[PDB]
RNA sequence: UCUCAAACUCCCAAUAGGUAAAAAGGGCGAAAUAACUCAAUUUGUAUUUCACUCAUAUUAAAUAAAAUAACUCCAAGUGGGCCAUUUUUGGUAAGCAGAACUGGCGAUGAGGGAUGCUCCUAACGCUUGGAUAAGGUGCCUAAAUAUUCGCUCAUGAGAUCCCA
RNA sequence: UCAAUUAUUUUUUUUGCUGAGGAAUUUUAAAAUUAUUUGAAUUUUUCUUCUUAUAAUUUAAGUUGUUUCUAUACAGUACUU
């Protein structure tokens, strides 16, 4: 037993120097892609020519809308989107297939890219984590590590800052820690919408469809 | 007395409840109508090799045995 | 009110414009092997062995070959649910799928490529690429060849 | 609101602690569940769960049947959670080592004749934590007549559903309706 | 600043092409600029645009470029001539009118506000073709006309207003429209 | 009793969640370099005014030359915009005759 | 409103009334479900009778404890005060209506020496 | 050359529908077995037995409170229905007659629509605090006699989806 | 004068409501913080970082404390209902 117990607190250390040495280097990149897309920007001025950014590869996406008079495709989208509760949130990995269904839901959906500050907010501040046993989760808030580094510790993305890493910029293990989330379940916004009746780009009042970057400043208003 | 004769209105949403049900999938099935000559040609052939098989097993037995 | 076996087939079952007059000598001799994958397309150039409108259309596999005759599990909804149901047709109307083929190109093309791979111990994604979104680019546009515009008066 | 299957609530089918009254085999189901528990081996669990099933599930076994069986691994303790019922088809058995539920009279005297070992449950845990070098066996399930009287319905085509009959002579349901001759055919 | 007093309308450059194919290696490129709300909208105001003249959906094609434009000497006047095209309840029009305002920005919201008040066009009903800066001996509207006086003055003769903190329900004796 | 499994343990009552954000020990029990990251921004921001303000004049003189290159970007945009009112305008001259 | 008092919160106080027996004489006062094709009552209507519910139930772990802070037994004979010298400090006797004075007198002197709180203390002198 | 067609058709969308996406399998080989096949005891078939070997450390495309699944039994009540959008046939039309898809209502409260079985919001254990929706913010009536630019005088103004 | 808006961050002035639980061996272990102690690092530091060892503590590990009052009462007009 006297072994067990310094064995683990050996395994405790070297997961926390590890999870240490993974955050570094993953601020640094952080860092380094938003200056080179700067430089980037400024060399497309300089000549004649022009840089385009990616597609942003993720996409959270809040949910507007009742349970009510809901048509039978949609609701069938909406449970596999997995926004059930009429305020719940979830990242996307965008494709073809993903934005095709993100379309048919359309009207009842707002989303948008979310940035680095949001992704690492609400993660921390509102993130709940599926902890059971296999498909009778039970829904525990994060917290701390020992729960994360269970089920990811065989894809060696545990650490709750390794979780944003992964999210923010779609790493390789995204579908497992999308999943292992909890949907987000959010809180109304604090000076209120402007219309669920219309869509965001309807020159009105209105808030339906993609909302590209202001999707934070929503997000942060309703956090 | 004048009352109405058809509609197939709620009979979807009844059906899709339990969800449309699929076949169970078997992978074998009877081969009763399909094909006289050919079915009774393999009933001869499994017949010949299960036959070879057994001998084959009873020669390693009895062997055995001594 | 009536609803006998040809019923409302007038379009459906008529050859369009130019296709008229009999099955080709050649589509006889197509290869039909058991589990086959096959499709059920009605003519009307052959009488016999015409199948009924519901079959039109679908697509399914081979289960019994006879002189002229060919057996097509097809699937049917019936209300609350599918069923299985033995399609005895002619051979003029059953068709060589292709479906079938994608998947077994893919594996033919998977293989080869997974034996390279493997045998240089290079890990590989065989897996279909699924399009993903478009990654970032730096594109030249010459500033004299751009266009502008606006949206036109009316007439 | 939200929207989930039977409103979030999981439902799970079959038994969920013993309908019997009976003290032995109340202590009996405290005791497997106990070393379900603790243990981690399929053994115990399955033992448990059966243990549990109602009076048609678990069935009587043949002694004959139990020695085909047995045959390939005749070192081993068959384990058979139902009675054991003797047999007159069976000329001679070779000895074998079972624990089963109840012992019908007869067979209980064959396997002891015979040298055998006839163990209750309770003996069978002592004896073996894990089921080791154990057999689990049960009998034929389906077999019972009732369930010749289910399936896809008596009349409809090709079943072999048995029907409910006053008796079986050629006065009572033979006619219209099963030949060729009087109407349809079965 | 002023929340009160401010607008969201604002000027996007906007440019874009069609995804290169085995057909077209080098498309025509295209570049607008757009009055809009905010930059999303503004995309989907230049997206209709592209369907509406050209040959392109938001699905075939890819932009190459979005930067908001702001006015480079916000504090000082210009007489803008705008351009509309509008629908009505019977049918279609084309019109011109003139804003003095201290940016394009500024000539937009109140046009939108004015083809409101006038004509009950929705934001919606509104296309914009050609807003331009008019030299001020080229004014072709009475009302601006007149601003554009050599020694513009007048009396004040609007009603007086107030902060809360002294919009009370209850007075010494009546107050006065007059002022000096 | 040998051959049983050692003895498991229940799960946790629960306390009150604790702020991910706010907590320092909680935010710091959480992500480790989260502390080092703090006390690199407080370093930064200890740093008083004056080499700020000597260095701004630096920053705008070092900009100069971008300055004119972006003038000169933006000012094609604008010209680009007349030339189409212009080649409308004669279209339209035309058409009205 | 909710009716705390130091560890005890009970929910709701105002007994349930039976719907109607306000305006008819026959109909009873103590609860009833109403059952009705529609009736205000079942359906739920704003402020009309409201329906008793499990959930307003008294916490688990105080479920049935007096204002005493002592779980109440009823005793009608001294040998029945048997067990109860174990458990002074958390039940209570209450001394059984039936129980004549002389038998009664006995039971609350038995009480007091084995230092057991007694509820209806003053009955029958 | 002017104009046309539910029961006309060179041509012809959208929506809706089907099949496809690998391990009880598939590969490429060998060897067996048969009264079938073929000219063919090896010409195939099909089965069977052996070999060799196919992605799997994200799972032979995604995504999934995807096994709360299958399946069996025994039995209930029900088999008068009705309304909205959109599609729609009869009828001058009808809060009329008849259909199609979906959602409701029925069996369903609550908040809004002044008022209302069906409209909008939203579906309900008991509470405390928070922040909103739909909708409003002169008073009745909780929020603005808000800000900002227009238009509007009516000797029967005008004022909120359905909806009067 | 030094904007405005994103970006990434770091605070602060008042302040509303809440306090379940009660750890015979996961109320620990670790985190954090303090006074020491050893070696590195680098933005070079009176909140510099890590990690070496020792003590303590709470920001950990769901509210505790002081003073009144009821009251020096015996049921009162307070308090329950």
């Amino acid at each position: 037993a006297a072994k067990k117990i310094k064995t683990l607190k050996l395994i405790n250390k070297k997961k926390r120097n590890d999870l240490r040495q993974r955050t570094l280097r993953y601020e640094e990149e952080y860092e380094s892609e938003r200056k080179k897309i700067i430089e980037l920007k400024r060399e497309a001025r300089k000549n004649n020519c022009f840089y385009r950014e990616a597609e942003k590869k993720v996409v959270f996406v809040i949910r507007l809308k009742g349970v009510n008079k809901l048509p039978p495709k949609v609701r069938s989208v909406f449970r596999l989107l997995r926004l059930l509760q009429v305020h719940n949130g979830v990242f996307v990995k965008v494709n073809k297939a993903t934005k095709e269904m993100l379309k048919i839901v359309e009207p009842y959906v707002t989303y948008g890219y979310p940035t680095l500050s949001t992704v690492r907010k609400l993660l921390y501040k509102r993130g709940y984590v599926r902890v059971g046993k296999v498909r009778r989760y039970a829904r525990k808030k994060i917290q701390d590590n020992a729960d994360i580094s269970k089920h990811l510790g065989k894809y060696n993305v545990h650490g709750i800052e390794d979780m944003v890493y992964q999210l923010y910029t779609c790493g390789p293990v995204f579908k497992k820690v999308n999943n292992f989330l909890w949907a987000f379940k959010l809180k109304p916004p604090r000076k209120g919408f402007k219309a669920k009746r219309h869509a965001f780009n309807e020159p009105r009042p209105g808030d339906w469809g993609n909302r590209e970057a202001h999707i934070n400043e929503l997000i942060n208003r309703m956090i | 007395a004048k009352s109405k004769n058809h509609t197939n209105h709620n009979q979807n949403r009844k059906a899709h409840k339990n969800g449309i049900k699929k076949p169970k999938k078997h992978k074998f099935m009877s081969r009763k109508g399909l094909d006289p000559n050919f079915f009774r040609n393999q009933k001869y052939c499994l017949k010949g090799i299960q036959k070879k098989k057994k001998e084959l097993k009873l020669k390693a037995k009895q062997e055995k045995n001594n | 009110k009536s609803r006998g076996k040809r019923s409302g087939t007038r379009y459906k079952f008529s050859k369009k414009f130019r296709k008229h007059g009999e099955c080709t000598a050649n589509k006889y001799l197509e290869k039909l092997n058991y589990g086959d994958y096959v499709d059920i397309v009605c003519d009307s150039t052959q009488q016999k062995g015409m199948p009924f409108n519901y079959y039109h259309g679908k697509t399914g596999k081979i289960f019994h070959i006879t002189k002229r005759g060919v057996g097509v599990l097809v699937n049917k909804r019936v209300k609350h649910r599918i069923e299985q149901k033995k399609v005895c047709v002619r051979i003029e109307h059953v068709r060589k799928s292709r479906c079938n083929e994608d998947f077994l190109l893919r594996k033919i093309k998977n293989a080869e490529l997974i034996k390279e791979a493997k045998l240089k111990n290079e890990h590989i994604n065989i897996k279909r690429k699924t399009e993903g979104p478009k990654p970032a680019a730096m594109i030249k546009v010459p500033p004299s060849k751009i266009i502008t515009i606006e949206p036109l008066p009316f007439y | 609101g939200i929207a989930l299957k039977n409103v979030g609530r999981i439902k799970k089918h079959g038994r969920k602690h013993l309908v019997s009254k009976n003290p032995y085999l109340r202590l009996l189901v405290k005791l497997y569940n106990f070393l379900a528990r603790r243990t981690n081996a399929n053994f115990n669990k399955i033992i448990a769960k059966r243990l549990i099933m109602p009076k048609r599930y678990r069935p009587p076994l043949s002694l004959s049947k139990l020695q085909y069986h047995m045959a390939n691994h005749p070192n081993d303790i068959a384990v058979v959670v139902g009675s054991i019922t003797d047999d007159k088809r069976l000329f001679s058995l070779k000895q074998l080592k079972v624990c089963a539920l109840r012992f019908t009279e007869t067979a209980r005297k064959r396997i002891e004749d015979a040298g055998g070992e006839c163990l209750t449950f309770d003996q069978l845990a002592l004896k073996y934590p894990t089921g080791k070098k154990c057999v689990l066996l049960r009998g034929p399930t389906k077999a019972r007549t009732a369930e010749k009287h289910f399936g896809k319905a008596p009349g409809k085509p090709k079943s072999k559903a048995r029907p409910y009959v006053r008796s079986k002579g050629r006065k009572f349901e033979k006619a219209r309706g099963r030949r060729k001759s009087r109407a349809y055919k079965k | 600043i002023d929340n009160s007093l401010n607008t969201n309308i604002h000027q996007y450059h906007i440019v874009g092409r069609a995804i290169p194919t085995a057909k077209d290696k080098n498309p025509n490129v295209y570049r607008m600029c757009i009055f809009a709300k905010n930059d999303t909208n503004a995309k989907s105001r230049f997206w209709y645009f592209m369907k509406k003249i050209n040959k392109l959906k938001k699905s075939n094609g890819e932009l190459l470029a979005c930067e908001q434009i702001k006015e480079r000497f916000p504090l000082r006047v210009k007489n803008y001539g705008v351009l509309l095209r509008y629908d009505s309840r019977t049918g279609t029009h084309n019109m011109y009118k003139e804003f003095r305002d201290t940016t394009k920005e500024g000539a937009i919201a109140q046009l939108y506000s004015e083809m409101a008040g006038r004509h009950r066009a929705r934001a919606s009903s509104i296309n914009i073709i050609r807003i331009s800066e008019i030299s001020s001996s080229l004014v072709r509207r009475p009302h601006i006309k007149q601003l554009l006086k050599r020694r513009l003055r007048f009396p004040a003769l609007h009603l007086p207003t107030l902060q809360k903190e002294y919009r009370k329900k209850f007075a010494s004796k009546r107050p006065s429209t007059y002022r000096m | 009793q040998a051959s049983l499994l050692a003895k498991k343990k229940p799960c946790k009552k629960r306390l009150q969640n604790k702020n991910s954000l706010t907590n320092f020990a909680v935010r710091c029990r959480l992500n480790p370099a989260y502390k080092l990251l703090r006390s690199l921004a407080v370093l930064r921001m200890r740093k008083s005014i004056l080499e700020k303000s000597k260095n701004k004049k630096e920053k705008r003189v070092q900009k100069q030359i971008q300055k004119k290159e972006l003038q000169k970007i933006n000012h094609d945009y604008y010209k680009g915009v007349a030339k189409a009112v212009k080649k409308k305008k004669k279209r339209e001259e035309k058409k009205a005759k | 409103a909710v009716k705390k008092v130091g560890k005890i919160i009970k929910k709701r106080t105002k007994k349930f009334t039976r719907f109607q027996s306000n305006r008819f004489m026959r109909v009873k006062p103590a609860w009833r479900k109403p059952r009705g094709i529609d009736c205000r009552v079942r359906r739920r209507y704003k402020g009309t009778n409201l329906m008793p519910s499990i959930g307003y139930g008294s916490n688990k772990k105080t479920k049935f404890l007096l204002p005493n802070n002592k779980y109440k037994y009823v005793v009608k004979n001294v040998k029945e005060m048997e067990p109860l010298i174990m458990n002074h400090t958390k039940y209570c006797v209450q001394i059984a209506h039936n129980v004549s004075s002389k038998k009664r007198k006995q039971i609350i002197e038995r009480a007091k020496q084995m230092n057991v709180s007694v509820i209806n203390a003053k009955a029958r002198l």
